[PDB]
DNA sequence: ATCAATATCCACCTGCAGATACTACCAAAAGTGTATTTGGAAACTGCTCCATCAAAAGGCATGTTCAGCTGATTCAGCTGAACATGCCTTTTGATGGAGCAGTTTCCAAATACACTTTTGGTAGTATCTGCAGGTGGATATTGAT
DNA sequence: ATCAATATCCACCTGCAGATACTACCAAAAGTGTATTTGGAAACTGCTCCATCAAAAGGCATGTTCAGCTGAATCAGCTGAACATGCCTTTTGATGGAGCAGTTTCCAAATACACTTTTGGTAGTATCTGCAGGTGGATATTGAT
């Protein structure tokens, strides 16, 4: 009964916009999830250390972007990085 | 009122990003922008993935993505490979690679 | 009478082990297995089955990688045929000894 | 007929590991080296997991305790959840 | 003229108990302090996550026990389980 | 006013330890006993190395531990190693350990 | 500011004596010629990732200085932890 | 006019450098090479010296650490003699590579 | 070479395990609005310690020599691959029950919050001491013969 | 074996770098005490899903044969170790000055409720279909001669 939270429908969402006649095992379903999961604590997990390391109190964007810069390889680095700043951009610059 | 998701332009939940953040114990706060840059990334990384992982599929004369297609398109990319060195992923089996000097006298 | 030369048949095996992600250990043997060694831990333990599939995968996972390790250590000593030290090489290199 | 759990894990068997790994040709000595390996490989996991379990008070080892132990012996495994 | 704290003073407490005769070199003692710093957030992080595994939001004794299992080999395990556990009890009785 | 340290009856600092825990966001909430019992893991932890680092400084013909000392120690013991396997101790060098297919004749 | 020399091919500064020592603490009998520039190779790739990181941690402290504990950081994150620097 | 045979100044710098802590490697040179590295990557930055030195005894660390791995890897060819093949080999297997 | 045995590749077929759409529902996110606390940029400046430098102190670069190591060549005999099948272990799927997980409850122990006491850090100034590195000079270790 | 070059091992030995010592301060810990909230333990139970087992399936233990791999022996050729020699580069100790970091002032941004709307997950239900394997038939590959 408990409620179980899952990334799947935004994974699944995200296969539509990325290849919409193709669909997805849940076995490779629950590895989407995984790596999402995965990825979500190890940027969480260097974002606190570098606000710790600065004597900060907050998280903010700055220290998610610095440790995508710590964690990602160059290329996958450089869109992640241009992919965030562009949501947040347009985050702001909406009513 | 407008979700934040759609506000930012992204299918990844800007909303439950948050809410994972503070109930992580990251730190005693989180900046507005944070969960939004974090979901975009968490979303772009999943498209390159799903990406490569579908190509995959379609090489192999199929339209469901498994598990052995996510790997396929992880250990021939350089870039995931190595986000990924030190992870299994279930039921993925491995490249067919050969050492040349195993290959039989021709 | 028909006869494959040694080593052809291990040739088509590798490409057909490569090609599949089937697990390659029959699951009963590996579940007694992983039984005993954890009733050395805990006694009167259940085990929920995709545990013990966890476990397999992981094993599996990691003792294909040993075994790429492993073939090039016999490789590296200009042999085709692996042997325990080149097992003994590969882990001690991983730090693992 | 009685015989070892460990020896369950059979030649053969090992055989197609080693295959998967791209080996051609296997020394006789290699599959106990091999069942060794495996032993020692399982207790490291095991003995982590059933202590996730023993501190969350259950008597049945859960596929996420089998997760955390290998995402902490640094063979993180995705599929079975986290 | 902000304040560094180290393990120092504690470190040399200890190294009088077992050494009576024996001094330590400023080098030796801030690797002595790192170890120290280590050594704790290893254990309180391996704490950290248990605690969020079992949806609690208290660091027991009970939980920095279980990261002690999780993080020292073998005989360390068992002396500091008891060092801890000793310790502890000997806490409660005396207040 | 008898110090938590002394309660426990020991000599590294309970109160450290209890504000360490707090800014360092690890839970919501720490428990009473916690720093009591982490700050006494900490204290054999540094006991146990002072120990055998003492007994190598005297090995030596030496009064003062230094960080070689501190090396030979963490090195030479079996559990200590495996603890600080992926530890560098700076000055600390190595073990000496030459291998036998080095040395001369037979 | 007037002038700066420019720096160019200090890995040369790795000079074979000091290749050589390095293997000798390693226990190593024999060195074939070529060992020298792999082991500057080897070494230049080891920098470039901990300096790279280390920079990171400098820039995100909008510092000019790259601090001890930068580098400790830097080495901490790649599981290359090193005790005696305050870290 | 006297001579050691090869081998045995090379035996007697084993024991003499697994004895000693110095770093091996030339400060200067060494700090030269981190300002070049660093520079390519971000320019007008400075150094504390401790920095420098942390680097150093970092560094020093990781190629006598693997110099061990690479000398295993020579003997296991049965050979005395380290090659780049031996570093290489143990390299891939670290997973440095 | 040709030839025949057996593995592999392919086109097409189809039942069903497992993917998907569709409805009703709710508890719990997720958001919007209003009342409040603060974290950290900014604007300034003391002051530690970094880049820079001149003289002094010792390691590196080079070329010659040949000892002995690597890598090539060959070979014998040891050891693991290939082989075929029915015994016997694993797989499958059906069935009671153990314990995980959902729910309610209630207080031992958590945080918050305000004065009260203590102590660990540094900073200024002083005397102490373990050993790094110099010395000569008796004890090995090595390699020629 | 015995002889001689030259590294190695002590033992003591004076300078000093860094270790240890006190006297003062003090901001910031750490402690103390009471007022307030609550997390999670304790206990009862429902229903997954887990261990057991009968019947069905289908992989492995088995011994023989011998192909071809490993490791032993021999050795020419050459590369790398030792060392002499000539001298460049690094180490060491001294100094104005860049930037870190110490303190204080202030508001844009976050936390905190509270209240209002929603969506994502579940669960019953039925509905759908991609593809694992089956087949059968051509075609490639390997090994025999
Ligand atoms: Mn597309
Ligand atoms: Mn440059
Ligand atoms: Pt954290
Ligand atoms: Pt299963
Ligand atoms: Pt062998
Ligand atoms: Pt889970
Ligand atoms: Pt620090
Ligand atoms: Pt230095
Ligand atoms: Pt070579
Ligand atoms: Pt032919
Ligand atoms: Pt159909
Ligand atoms: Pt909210
Ligand atoms: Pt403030
Ligand atoms: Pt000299
Ligand atoms: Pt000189
Ligand atoms: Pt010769
Ligand atoms: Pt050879
Ligand atoms: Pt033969
Ligand atoms: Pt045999
Ligand atoms: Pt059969
Ligand atoms: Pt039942
Ligand atoms: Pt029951
Ligand atoms: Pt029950
Ligand atoms: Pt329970
Ligand atoms: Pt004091
Ligand atoms: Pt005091
Ligand atoms: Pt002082
Ligand atoms: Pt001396
Ligand atoms: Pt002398
Ligand atoms: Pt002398
Ligand atoms: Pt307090
Ligand atoms: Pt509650
Ligand atoms: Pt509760
Ligand atoms: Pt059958
Ligand atoms: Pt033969
Ligand atoms: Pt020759
Ligand atoms: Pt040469
Ligand atoms: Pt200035
Ligand atoms: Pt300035
Ligand atoms: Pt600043
Ligand atoms: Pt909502
Ligand atoms: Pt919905
Ligand atoms: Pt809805
Ligand atoms: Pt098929
Ligand atoms: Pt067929
Ligand atoms: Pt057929």
């Amino acid at each position: 009964k408990t409620r179980k939270e899952s990334y799947a429908i935004y994974v699944y969402k995200v296969l539509k916009q990325v290849h919409p006649d193709t669909g997805i095992s849940s076995k490779a379903m629950s590895i989407m999830n995984s790596f999402v999961n995965d990825v979500f604590e190890r940027i969480a997990g260097e974002a606190s250390r570098l606000a710790h390391y600065n004597k900060r109190s907050t998280i903010t964007s700055r220290e998610i972007q610095t440790a995508v810069r710590l964690l990602l390889p160059g290329e996958l680095a450089k869109h992640a990085v241009s992919e965030g700043t562009k949501a947040v951009t347009k985050y702001t610059s909406a009513k | 009122a407008k979700t934040r998701s759609s506000r930012a332009g992204l299918q990844f939940p800007v909303g439950r990003v948050h809410r994972l953040l503070r109930k992580g114990n990251y730190a005693e706060r989180v900046g507005a922008g944070a969960p939004v840059y974090l979901a975009a990334v968490l979303e772009y990384l999943t498209a390159e993935i799903l990406e490569l992982a579908g190509n995959a599929a379609r090489d192999n004369k199929k339209t469901r993505i498994i598990p052995r297609h996510l790997q396929l398109a992880v250990r021939n990319d350089e870039e995931l490979n190595k986000l990924l060195g030190r992870v299994t992923i279930a039921q993925g089996g491995v490249l067919p690679n050969i050492q040349s000097v195993l290959l039989p006298k021709k | 009478p028909h006869r494959y030369r040694p080593g052809t048949v291990a040739l088509r095996e590798i490409r057909r082990y490569q090609k599949s992600t089937e697990l390659l250990i029959r699951k009963l043997p590996f579940q007694r297995l992983v039984r005993e060694i954890a009733q050395d831990f805990k006694t009167d333990l259940r085990f929920q089955s995709s545990a013990v599939m966890a476990l397999q995968e992981a094993s599996e996972a990691y003792l294909v990688a040993l075994f790429e390790d492993t073939n090039l250590c016999a490789i590296h000593a200009k042999r085709v045929t692996i042997m325990p030290k080149d097992i003994q090489l590969a882990r001690r290199i991983r730090g693992e000894r | 007929v009685l015989r070892d759990n460990i020896q369950g894990i059979t030649k053969p068997a090992i055989r197609r590991l080693a295959r998967r790994g791209g080996v051609k040709r296997i020394s006789g000595l290699i599959y106990e080296e091999t069942r060794g390996v495996l032993k020692v490989f399982l207790e490291n996991v095991i003995r982590d997991a059933v202590t996730y379990t023993e501190h969350a008070k259950r008597k049945t080892v859960t596929a996420m305790d089998v997760v955390y132990a290998l995402k902490r012996q640094g063979r993180t495994l995705y599929g079975f959840g986290g």
